[PDB]
RNA sequence: GGCGUAAAGCGCACGCAGGCGGUUUGUUAAGUCAGAUGUGAAAUCCCCGGGCUCAACCUGGGAACUGCAUCUGAUACUGG
RNA sequence: AAGGCGGCCCCCUGGACGAAGACUGACGCUCAGGUGCGAAAGCGUGGGGAGCAAACAGGAUUAGAUACCCUGGUAGUCCACGCCGUAAACGAUGUCGACUUGGAGGUUGUGCCCUUGAGGCGUGGCUUCCGGAGCUAACGCGUUAAGUCGACCGCCUGGGGA
RNA sequence: CUGCAUGGCUGUCGUCAGCUCGUGUUGUGAAAUGUUGGGUUAAGUCCCGCAACGAGCGCAACCCUUAUCCUUUGUUGCCAG
RNA sequence: UUCUUCUAA
C-alpha cells in the first residue's frame, strides 16, 4: 500500500471536490448517503453513456447534480427527454427539488475515467489486455497528454499467475503537489476475475 | 521489397537485488532477393520491441553476394566461433537444402539452389554470422579475373 | 599548393620519439634524428595536395565540412579556420555518438538554439536568477560543444581532424556512416581509418595553422566554383 | 576432430626397428602417369529402350564392375 | 635434458655461447619396444644425530577436540651403498625446422666511433613484461605462438563405477 | 472454504538513494557503458572528467504547520489613552 | 580465544 491516492492528496491545491455543499453535523451524513444514492444510481442508469465525474452541490435544500459525460446526446436524448426522465428519480431519491446540468467533455480521451472505463469495456470482451493499454496510451499522447501511466493488475488472459503490468510514456511526477494529475480507476468483471484498471493523466503543472 | 524472417526469439535473464529481470532477444535477417543480405540483433523488455530492433538493424550493413543464376559460384566455407559451414552450388531446382537458422539466411539471400550443411554448434546467433561469413568472400568468374589479371575465358 | 620548404619551416617532418611510434607508419617515416622520427616529406605533399583536390571536389558540390580538433592547444586555430571558410567545427571534447546518435544530439541543437534565442533575444530578465545562472551555464556548456556545428543540420560529407588517434572516436564514427576521413596521421596514430592519409606533426602550433589554412583556401575557393 | 584451462603431451632424455629427409647432375623405371591387351560369370545397381491395359514385374542393348596381370611408352615427382 | 643446483678453496669433469677462419660433405629430424636419469616421503644394511619434527605423551581450547595453540619428543631429516620410480614431476603447453608488425627491459659475448665519460653505432646467445595482425568458447596466446606450415611420436572419446 | 485463483487496501525493507529506458557504441553472447572516476552533498545533490548523449521514476521544490514583520477587518475578542 | 547446523515445491 506504498502510494498514497493522487486525487485525495490533491484536493487543496489543484483538485476540486466532487461534492461542494455545506452542512452542520446534524444533517451532513444524510447528505453523504443522499450524495451517494445518486452516484449509484446514475452509474448505473448511465452505463452506456460515457460518464466521468458526477459533480453533486446543494444550495438551500435544492441539489444540482452536475454531470460530466463525453457525449450529451445519448444522455439528453430528445430535448428534455432521457434529463427529464432522470430529474424526477434524483428528486425521490435526494427528497429536495432536484437539478441536472450537463458539462461536456472535450477530448475524452484525455480524461481517466472514460479512458479506464474503455479499458475495462475492451477486456470485458475478451481483448488482448497489452493491445488495450498501447492504444489507451498512444491515444492520449497523440491528443495531448505531457504523460499518461496505465496499469492493469491480476489475472490477466485468464493466468492463474496473477501479476499486474504498467505502461509510461512522458513524465507523470506523483509526488509534484502542484502537478494535474488525473486519476481515476476501473475494474472489469471477467469470466476468470476480477482486473483492476488504474490510469493516471499528467496535463501539466497548474502554477498558482 | 526486402523480405524479412525472423530466425528464432529468445528469452534471456538478468539476476538482481529483486530476483530475475526476464528480457527477450530477436533474430531476423533481411534480403532482397539478390546478393543484398543483412542480419540483425534485437533486444528488449517484450517481444514485439524485440524483433522491430532486429528489424532496424538489419536493413543497414547490409553486405553483397555475387551469385550465380539462382545458385552460388563455388563451394565455400565460413566460421564463427562454433560454426564451420559448408555450403555448396547446386543443380537447377533441388531447392535450399539448409538447415534450421541457415534455411532462413539463404531464402532471403536469393539463392534457390543450395547443398548446406552446418557442423560444430548449431547456435542460431553464430550460424546466421558464418554463412553471411561464408557468402562475403564467395568471388565471381569477373572478381578473379580482374584480381589475376586475365579474361573470363581464359579461367573458364 | 604547398612547397617542401613551407612544411620543413613549419616543422612537419617533425613528430614523437622512438618508443611511440606505430608499425603502419613504416612507408612514411624517413629516418630519426636525436630519438625522434622524421617524416618522409617526399611522400607528404603528393599525398596532401591529392586531398585538397578532393576538398575542392566535394567543396565544389557544397558538401558540408567538419574541422575536429580538440588538443587544447589547437583548439582556437581550428575555431577561426572554421569561420574563416565558414564551416563547422569542433574545438572542446568529441561527444561519443555525435554522427551516428545525431538524433539525440539533435535535440541538444535545438535546446542551444532555444537558449540563446531566449536570453539574448528574447531578453529573459528577471527570473528566479539561480536559475537565470542556470540558464546561462546551460548555455555556456551547450556552446561549448555543440557551438560549432550549430547550424550544420545534417551530417556532414568530409570530416577533417587534427589527429588521427586523439580523435579516434571521431574516426570510428565516419568509417560506420561511409563519410571519407581527413587526418594528420602522426608516428603515432593509426593510419587505416582515414580515407585520405596525410602525414604530418600534430603538436606543432605552426604546423596546424599551416595545415588549416591550405584547407581554408581550397573551401573557400572550391565554394565560389 | 581434438589435447593451456572442457576427456587428452609420457617427469625428462638417449636411442634400435620404423616413418621422414637439403641441394646439383647422370642413370634406373620401382612407385607414379598414359595407352593397349587379357580378365573382372550371369543376375543385381545405372542409362536408353521393349513387353505385360499401368505399375510392381519381365526383358534387349549399353555403361559400370573404380580391381589385377602382362606389354608398350612417358620421366616432373618419390624411390634405387 | 628434467628432477635440481647457493660460504670459500683445490682436484677430476659435462654442456652452452662468441669471434674469425679452416675442414668433413646430408653425416639429419623424430622414435613403439628398449635403456638411462628422476623431488620429497618410504625401505634395506652400516654410521651419525645439534636443530627441526610425523608418531606418541602431557597441557589448554571446546558440547566433544584422536585437531589447530602450547611444553616435550621417536622414526625421519644428515652420510655411505643399494632399492623404490612416484608429485599440481606445471609453462597443467612433446620434440625438431621454416616464415610472420612492434615496445620497454634483464643477462651474456663481440664489432665499430675520437672510450674527446659510465658514452655513440651495430651484430649473436639467453631471458622478462606489455601488445598488433592472426588465432581462440572465452580467458587469453601473441617471433620463446595457443599465429601460418612441415616431420615424427605420445594421448583423448559423457559423469560416475575407477 | 480457498489471500496459493483475485481486485481493492495495508505492513515491510525504507524517506533508504536508489531504480530504469531511448538511441549510440563495446562484446559471438549473457550483458556492459550511461549510473563509473575526481571532488562534494541529506540525496544518482551539484561541478568537472569521460563513448556516451538524452530522458523517466525517485531526491529536492511546489503543500500544511510553526517561528518575526506589514496591510485589511475589529465581535461574541482586545484595554494603551 | 572458541564459535556448529537448518529439511519441504
Ligand atoms: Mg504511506
Ligand atoms: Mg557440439
Ligand atoms: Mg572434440
Ligand atoms: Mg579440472
Ligand atoms: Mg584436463
Ligand atoms: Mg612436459
Ligand atoms: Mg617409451
Ligand atoms: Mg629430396
Ligand atoms: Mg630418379
Ligand atoms: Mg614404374
Ligand atoms: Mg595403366
Ligand atoms: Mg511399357
Ligand atoms: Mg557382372
Ligand atoms: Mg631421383
Ligand atoms: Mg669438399
Ligand atoms: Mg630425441
Ligand atoms: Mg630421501
Ligand atoms: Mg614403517
Ligand atoms: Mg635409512
Ligand atoms: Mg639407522
Ligand atoms: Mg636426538
Ligand atoms: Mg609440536
Ligand atoms: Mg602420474
Ligand atoms: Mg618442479
Ligand atoms: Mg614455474
Ligand atoms: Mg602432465
Ligand atoms: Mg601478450
Ligand atoms: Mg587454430
Ligand atoms: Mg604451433
Ligand atoms: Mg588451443
Ligand atoms: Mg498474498
Ligand atoms: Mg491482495
Ligand atoms: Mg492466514
Ligand atoms: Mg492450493
Ligand atoms: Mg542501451
Ligand atoms: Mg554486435
Ligand atoms: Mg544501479
Ligand atoms: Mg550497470
Ligand atoms: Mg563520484
Ligand atoms: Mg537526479
Ligand atoms: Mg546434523
Amino acid at each position: 500500500g506504498q502510494k498514497v491516492h493522487p486525487n485525495g492528496i490533491r484536493l487543496g491545491i489543484v483538485k476540486p471536490w466532487n461534492s461542494t455543499w455545506f452542512a452542520n453535523t446534524k444533517e451532513f451524513a444524510d447528505n453523504l448517503d443522499s450524495d451517494f444514492k445518486v452516484r449509484q444510481y446514475l452509474t448505473k442508469e448511465l452505463a452506456k453513456a460515457s460518464v466521468s465525474r458526477i459533480v453533486i452541490e446543494r444550495p438551500a435544500k435544492s441539489i444540482r447534480v452536475t454531470i460530466h459525460t463525453a457525449r450529451p446526446g445519448i444522455v439528453i436524448g430528445k430535448k428534455g427527454e432521457d434529463v427529464e426522465k432522470l430529474r424526477k428519480v434524483v428528486a425521490d431519491i435526494a427528497g429536495v427539488p432536484a437539478q441536472i446540468n450537463i458539462a461536456e467533455v472535450r477530448k475524452p480521451e484525455l480524461d481517466a475515467k472514460l479512458v479506464a472505463d474503455s479499458i475495462t469495456s475492451q477486456l470485458e470482451r475478451r481483448v488482448m489486455f497489452r493491445r488495450a493499454m498501447k492504444r489507451a496510451v498512444q491515444n492520449a499522447m497523440r491528443l495531448g497528454a505531457k504523460g499518461i501511466k496505465v496499469e492493469v493488475s491480476g489475472r490477466l488472459g485468464g493466468a492463474e499467475i496473477a501479476r499486474t503490468e504498467w505502461y509510461r510514456e512522458g513524465r507523470v511526477p506523483l509526488h509534484t503537489l502542484r502537478a494535474d494529475i488525473d486519476y481515476n480507476t476501473s475494474e472489469a468483471h471477467t469470466t476468470y476475475g476480477v482486473i483492476g484498471v488504474k490510469v493516471w493523466i499528467f496535463k501539466g503543472e497548474i502554477l498558482g | 521489397e526486402l523480405q524479412e524472417k525472423l530466425i528464432a526469439v529468445n528469452r534471456v535473464s538478468k539476476t538482481v537485488k529483486g530476483g530475475r529481470i526476464f528480457s527477450f532477444t530477436a533474430l531476423t535477417v533481411v534480403g532482397d532477393g539478390n546478393g543484398r543480405v543483412g542480419f540483425g540483433y534485437g533486444k528488449a523488455r517484450e517481444v514485439p520491441a524485440a524483433i522491430q530492433k532486429a528489424m532496424e538493424k538489419a536493413r543497414r550493413n547490409m553486405i553483397n553476394v555475387a551469385l550465380n543464376n539462382g545458385t552460388l559460384q563455388h563451394p565455400v566455407k565460413g566460421v564463427h566461433t562454433g560454426s564451420r559451414v559448408f555450403m555448396q552450388p547446386a543443380s537447377e531446382g533441388t531447392g535450399i537444402i539448409a538447415g534450421g537458422a541457415m534455411r532462413a539466411v539463404l531464402e532471403v539471400a536469393g539463392v534457390h539452389n543450395v547443398l548446406a550443411k552446418a557442423y560444430g554448434s548449431t547456435n542460431p546467433i553464430n550460424v546466421v554470422r558464418a554463412t553471411i561469413d561464408g557468402l562475403e568472400n564467395m568471388n565471381s568468374p569477373e572478381m578473379v579475373a580482374a584480381k589475376r589479371g586475365k579474361s573470363v575465358e581464359e579461367i573458364l | 599548393t604547398v612547397s617542401m620548404r613551407d612544411m620543413l619551416k613549419a616543422g612537419v617532418h617533425f613528430g614523437h620519439q622512438t618508443r611511440y611510434w606505430n608499425p603502419k607508419m613504416k612507408p612514411f617515416i624517413f629516418g630519426a634524428r636525436n630519438k625522434v622520427h622524421i617524416i618522409n616529406l617526399e611522400k607528404t605533399v603528393p599525398m596532401f595536395n591529392e586531398a585538397l583536390a578532393e576538398l575542392n571536389k566535394i567543396a565544389s558540390r557544397k558538401g558540408k565540412i567538419l574541422f575536429v580538433g580538440t588538443k587544447r592547444a589547437a583548439s582556437e586555430a581550428v575555431k577561426d579556420a572554421a569561420l574563416s571558410c565558414d564551416q563547422f567545427f569542433v574545438n572542446h571534447r568529441w561527444l561519443g555518438g555525435m554522427l551516428t546518435n545525431w538524433k539525440t544530439v539533435r535535440q541538444s541543437i535545438k535546446r542551444l538554439k532555444d537558449l540563446e534565442t531566449q536570453s539574448q533575444d528574447g531578453t529573459f530578465d528577471k527570473l528566479t536568477k539561480k536559475e537565470a545562472l542556470m540558464r546561462t551555464r546551460e548555455l555556456e556548456k551547450l556552446e561549448n560543444s555543440l557551438g560549432g556545428i550549430k547550424d550544420m543540420g545534417g551530417l556532414p560529407d568530409a570530416l577533417f581532424v587534427i589527429d588521427a588517434d586523439h580523435e579516434h572516436i571521431a574516426i570510428k564514427e565516419a568509417n560506420n556512416l561511409g563519410i571519407p576521413v581527413f587526418a594528420i596521421v602522426d608516428t603515432n596514430s593509426d593510419p587505416d581509418g582515414v580515407d585520405f592519409v596525410i602525414p604530418g606533426n600534430d603538436d606543432a602550433i605552426r604546423a596546424v595553422t599551416l595545415y588549416l589554412g591550405a584547407v581554408a583556401a581550397t573551401v573557400r575557393e572550391g565554394r565560389s566554383q
